[PDB]
Order: structure tokens, then sequence, then C-alpha cells
């Protein structure tokens, strides 16, 4: 999936 | 500052991909050159998938920055009353369009419009170069799209469904209840719903006619394929007509595959080169499982040079939940930062033991995973994540295994603060956070996709009433009894929970990495001890609890509805440290420096691990139960009931929201390179870091077919114009 910043 | 616009002022960065660029060799530089061109042709697509006026508004700005740069535009623009600040206005604007692919932000999903007059910026675009060349197309675009460009109605501001939002997902007049019936039309014929969206049309009668479009090169014609071919055709479900279709994104899509095939040659191996076929078979007939199987070719691809993924993959921007968005990436390996995270990978299996729940809801077999870190040459779509978790199809992450990447030259353009800005802190706290903010990130993005993303076993039976445990020994630790709720044939993780299944997912995935953070062998694994190791802990958990209170901006209190998944996992997370209580973590409204209303936050270091880590094992158990069951109605139960923002006591979130957004801060734009092809060697190019400089980068993006992209663009907004 994702991780963000 | 304001709402709804993109500040003059807003950070620019260039993202460094020179030194990783300079490692490749000539062959593999040929093929990341081909990939790139394939994912920013594929990337085009997020603006038909974003809103109704926003693949015109490409069309406009790139047809106006080609026949004039931004330096030529503005020897222009202030020749016809343009103020400095107004055209500065413009080209943020035109730059966030560009990085967003989309005037809707990506993270967010609230319209930006230009800061500046409409009635200016229509003198400046008439008066224009490529107004003068091409009259009858720019006076067009500008008819079609000058509205919908500034229109801040209440029903434009954010993206959903009903007539409360807006979305290209579904047609204009299309409600949950309709992509709840499509759904279940999906799972019954066996159908995905990543490449596909939803079209509500009426006949004379006033009968909703149903079409569910695939996303594919090939169209109504016969085709090779006999796998969707089989299933072009109309249905009735439950008395609703169903026509599926394909075509969607098709000469784009056409431009894609030109690219993949090229890149092909140029494969480093057999697997490579059967990953790209699959993906091409996919992207042309429009079969999910076609990518599922080059999916599962590129997972067996182990430890790669260019690593590469493309094709419609995450599912947050669709309001229902289980279409996926266009994006695609291309990046170098870097063996010194993915040195840390093999350690990880070795001890993982140990570490899995450590959650809070039985062996019985983990996976069968451990799938020793490849974490790599990772410098993007190019990452198209409609933002830039700092860490994946890739593939999202739950079948083959339990029996074929998946993929861990960190973006590391990303991470270093996020590691950039002055202690000005660092809201919602005390002083003391300020240092604490710049010192350890970094390191202690690379421990987050580890956990969150490792062992976050990476565990969790699904109870799912099978056509016959077989189940792949034991429920005659499976006890349900919450409940005592044995399991009574499971998944079924066809039904995913999007496909039940939808509306929070990506929130849900993040939220037990950060819980995580926020359990497993306090464990001394992780931080010996990046390195750190004895009070350093203690000082990564608390920073972790203090910008934990800061991000649950920045995530308020991210939430609309007239729908009740959360914009963002990450945010309103962090928020969640919040309001269970807050259930605990015991001083741990208190939010006090106080007076700014400024003389603006301000929030302070203290977070209690000692009571972390006496009264956090209790409070993180009965949720982190209540989240994996409720999931691997598949209990839906329990699922919302727990977190929509935590994800709630009451203006209750002592806390006041609803009073809170309106001073995070007084003293909010805008989202960086990231300017990436282009890779041009000269005959013989391929080379990068660069640009600033500033909205001039992001808007030069896709003016050249293009050089073949530049004007011809934006035509296509037209081309397919205008045949689905009727549907908004
Ligand atoms: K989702
Ligand atoms: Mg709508
Ligand atoms: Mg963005
Ligand atoms: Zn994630």
């Amino acid at each position: 999936i994702v991780y963000p910043w | 500052d304001t709402q709804y616009i993109l500040p003059n002022d807003i950070g620019v960065s260039s993202l460094d991909s020179r030194e990783a660029f300079r490692l490749l060799s000539p062959t593999e530089r040929l093929y990341a050159y081909h990939l790139s061109r394939a994912a920013w042709y594929g990337g085009l697509a997020v603006l038909l998938q974003t809103s109704p006026e926003a693949p015109y508004i490409y069309a406009l700005l790139s047809r106006l920055f080609r026949a004039q740069d931004p330096d030529q535009l503005r020897q222009h623009a202030l020749a016809e009353g343009l103020t400095e600040e107004e055209y500065q206005a413009f080209l943020v604007y035109a730059a966030g369009v560009y990085s967003n692919m989309g005037n809707y932000k990506s993270f967010g999903d609230t319209k930006f419009v230009p800061n500046l007059p409409k009635e200016k910026l229509e003198r400046v675009i008439l008066g224009s170069e490529a107004a003068q060349q091409h009259p009858e197309e720019v006076r067009g675009l500008w008819q079609t799209c000058g509205e919908l460009m500034f229109s801040l109605e209440p029903r434009l501001r954010h993206l959903g469904l009903g007539k409360e939002g807006i979305t290209t997902y579904f047609s204009g007049n299309c409600t949950m209840e309709d992509a709840k019936l499509a759904q279940d039309f999906l799972d019954s014929q066996n159908l995905s719903a990543y490449n596909t969206r939803l079209f509500k049309e009426v006949d004379g009668c006033g009968k909703p006619y149903y079409e569910v479009r695939l996303a594919s090169v090939l169209g109504s014609e016969p085709s090779l394929d006999s796998e969707v071919t089989s299933k072009l055709k109309s249905y009735e479900f439950r008395g609703s007509p169903f026509q599926v279709t394909r075509g969607d994104y098709a000469p784009i899509l056409q431009k894609v595959v030109e690219q993949l095939e090229k890149a092909k040659a140029y494969a480093a191996n057999s697997h490579q080169g059967q990953m790209l076929a699959q993906y091409i078979e996919s992207f042309t007939q429009g079969s999910i499982e076609a990518h599922k199987r080059g999916s599962r070719f590129w997972i067996q691809d182990k430890g790669p040079i260019v690593e590469s993924y493309i094709g419609f993959i995450e599912s947050y921007r669709d309001p229902f939940g289980s279409r996926g968005e266009f994006e695609g990436f291309v990046a170098v390996v870097n063996k010194a930062m993915s040195a840390k995270f093999e350690r990880l990978v070795a001890s993982a299996e140990q570490l899995l033991k450590e959650l809070p729940w039985p062996p019985t809801f983990e996976k069968d077999k451990f799938l020793t995973p490849d974490f790599t870190s990772l410098d993007v040459l190019t990452f198209a779509g409609s933002g830039i994540p700092a860490g994946i978790n890739i593939p999202n199809y739950d079948d083959l992450r339990q029996t074929e295994g998946f993929k861990n990447v960190s973006l590391g030259n990303v991470l270093a353009v996020a590691y950039a603060t002055q202690r000005e800005k660092l809201t919602f802190l005390e002083e003391d706290d300020k240092d604490l956070y710049i010192l350890w903010k970094g390191p202690s990130f690379d421990v987050q993005v580890g956990l969150h996709a490792l062992l976050g993303h990476g565990s969790g076993k699904l109870f799912v039976q099978d056509e016959k009433g077989a189940f792949n445990f034991d429920q005659e020994t499976v006890i349900n630790p919450e409940t005592g009894e044995q399991i009574q709720s499971w998944y079924r044939c066809g039904e995913t993780w999007d496909s039940k929970f939808s509306t929070i299944a990506s929130s849900y997912e993040e939220c037990r995935a950060e819980s995580v990495g926020l359990y497993l953070s306090l464990h001394p062998q992780v931080l010996e694994i990046f390195g750190f001890e004895g009070a350093d190791a203690e000082d990564v802990i608390y920073v972790n958990w203090l910008n934990m609890v800061r991000a649950g209170l920045l995530a308020l901006e991210f939430y609309t209190p007239e729908a009740f509805n959360w914009r963002q998944a990450h945010m309103q996992a962090r928020f969640v997370i919040l309001r269970v440290l807050l259930e605990a209580g015991e001083g741990l973590v208190t939010i006090t409204p106080t007076t700014g420096s400024d003389g603006r209303p301000d929030a302070r936050v203290r977070l209690d270091r000692s009571k972390i691990r006496s009264v956090g880590k209790p409070a993180l094992e009965r949720f982190l158990r209540r989240l994996q139960v409720l999931k691997s069951t598949g209990d839906v109605a329990g699922g919302r139960a727990l977190y929509e009931g935590y994800a709630t923002v009451t203006d209750a006591p002592p806390e006041s979130f609803l009073t809170l929201r309106d001073t995070v957004l007084l003293r909010k801060e805008s989202r960086k734009l990231i300017v990436q390179p282009n890779t041009r092809l000269e005959g013989s060697d391929v080379q990068l190019l660069e640009y600033e870091a500033s909205a001039a400089g992001l808007i030069r980068s896709f003016s050249e993006r293009f050089p073949e077919d530049g004007p011809e992209l934006e035509e296509i663009l037209t081309q397919l907004a205008t045949a689905d114009a009727r549907f908004w």
C-alpha cells in the first residue's frame, strides 16, 4: 500500500 | 494560509537523482528511459480520474507553456496588467495542477483555484502566443474549463459521491447506494474494480442503466483473448441492468504499451520480460488477472538494479474505496540505505510473535520479503509516498510474497524544517523533535511496511464448505467463542470495509509501528542504543500524537467525513491514547506569540510503557480480530467510534480544528527530472526547485508527442462530458 511523508 | 488556494511562497523541492542515475549501465538507462515514458504517459489518466475539467486545464496550460516559457510569459502577463504577485500565483497554480495531475489536492482531496482575478487571467490566455497560433483551440478550452477553474461552490470543494462532492470514478448522479450495488455485481461475476469506472444513465422510462467500463486499449471489437471478452455483454443483476464495456483511456494506454514493448528489449532477465509481457496484455485487454500474473513475476525478480511497478494500484481517491488510480515509478536500488532494512527482514519472523494476537491469526507460512531503499527517477500520478508495500493483491501476499520499498531521496526532502513552523509543541520538545525526527522516521517506515502491512491472516471459506483454517480449534480471543464470520469467494479487503478499508489498515499498521518501536532489538538494527534509543521512541510517539491533532485539517464536519486515510488513522490512535487518560497526553488551547489562538501538546515520557503500551495492545488485537473475521459490522463500530470528531470536553476538537487550519502549512511540491535520449546515450535533465522549474519539467516531458497528448485528453473528456 502506501506510507506518506 | 487560505483554504482552496496554493500559497505563493509554497515550498518546492527538486528530487535528487544524479548519483543514482550515474551508477546505471548504458543498457539499464535505456530500460529506465522507456519505463519512465510509459509511466508519464499513464500518469495523464489521473487527470480523467480527478475532475471533469482537469483534462481541459492540463491541455490549456500545456499549450500555453509550449509557446512561451515561464520567463517569456512573464513579459506578456506583466504587459497585460498583472502584478508580479499575481503572476506568481498563476505559476504556483500551474505547478500544482502538474504535480497533482488535476485541480484537486492528492493529499486532502480538496479543490484548489488560482489566486488571481479570473478577468485578468483571461486577458493573458486569450492574448498569449498559443492563442495567436491556434485561436479556435485556445478559446474553446477557456470557454469549457474557465468557469470550473475558479468555481468554489460548496459541492465542488471536496471529492465524493452524491451531490455532496465531485468524482469521475462515478457519474454525476451516482450515490453510495449505487456504488455498493455495483460492488456486489463485480463480486458475483468475479471481476476486479481496480481498472473500472461506473456510469449511470436513465432512459425515457426512468430506469437507471449501469455501465462498468474496463480500462483497456482494445474496444468493442473481438480480440484474441477470451478472458474479458466473455464478460463484454449485458447483464441483469437484482433487476438492475448492467453492461460491461472496455476501452477506457485507450489512446493513452496505447502510448504506455508502446514504451513497455521497447523496454522489454532491455530487460535484465526473463522475469522482467514476462512481467512486462503481462502488463501489456493487462492494459490492452483490460484484464486484472493478467496484471496479477505480471505482478507474480515481479515479486520473483528479487533485488533488481532498476526497480519498477505500474498500473491501477492504490485505491485512496475512490470515494467507495475499491477503484484504483493509475501510478507508476522507476527507481534505482541504494545498497547503503537498504542495508538496515535487510537486517529487519532477517529477524522479521521473530518480531511477528511479539504482536498482540495468537498465531492462529497470523499467516501460515512466513514468506521471506524483500525490503529495499530506492532512489526515485520517476513517480507519475497524483503524488509521491515515502514507502510502499506492493502488490495490493491479498492472494499474492499469502502464497507468493510481497516487496517493501523505502523511497530514499524522497525522505531527504521531508527532512527539512525550521523550529518556527513546528506548531503545537513546547520549545523544550521542539529541539528534541528536530534532532530525532529524521532517524526515528526510518524506524516507523520499516515497521509500517514489513510488520504492519506484512502481517495478518484473512479467514477465507472456499467454494465448498472448506476453510483455510481450523474452525474446531481456533478461538476468538475477544469473545472466547469459535469463528462465525469469514471472507467468501470474490470478497476482498476493499470489498467489505470499502470506505474505511484504507484508513483502517493504515491505522493497524501505524499501531504496529508504535508498538514495536519499544523493542530494543529493533532499535539496534537502526543503530540506536541507550539514551538515544529512548529518545527516538519518545519522538516517534510525540510526532504521532502531534500528527493526530494536525489531522483535523483533513476532516469535513458538515459531511462528517475524513478526506485522508493516514491522517484519520493518526487521529484514531490519538483518541485511543486519550481513552486511557491518566495524564498521558493532553491538548491544551493557549495563545500564540502573535496574539492568535494556539495549542500545546504534552506527552508524559514515563507513562508510555505503563499506560500507552497496554492501550495499543488491546486496540491492535481488536483491530486484527475484526479484520481477520471480516466482521465489518464490528469493524465500523470500533473504528468510526474513535474517528468521531466532536466538541466534547475537555479536548474540544471541533474548536481546535479552527486553530489547526489557522496555523496550517501547505504541503511541499516536488520536481522530478526528465530522461532524454541522444540516440546513443541517455542523459539526465534536472530543473529548478521552484514553480517555474516544475512547469519546465512538464514542458520537456513529452518532446515527441506533446501536442498530440493534449488532443487525446480533450477528446476523452469531451466524450464523457454528459456524465457530469
Ligand atoms: K481502499
Ligand atoms: Mg458527485
Ligand atoms: Mg501532489
Ligand atoms: Zn501504509
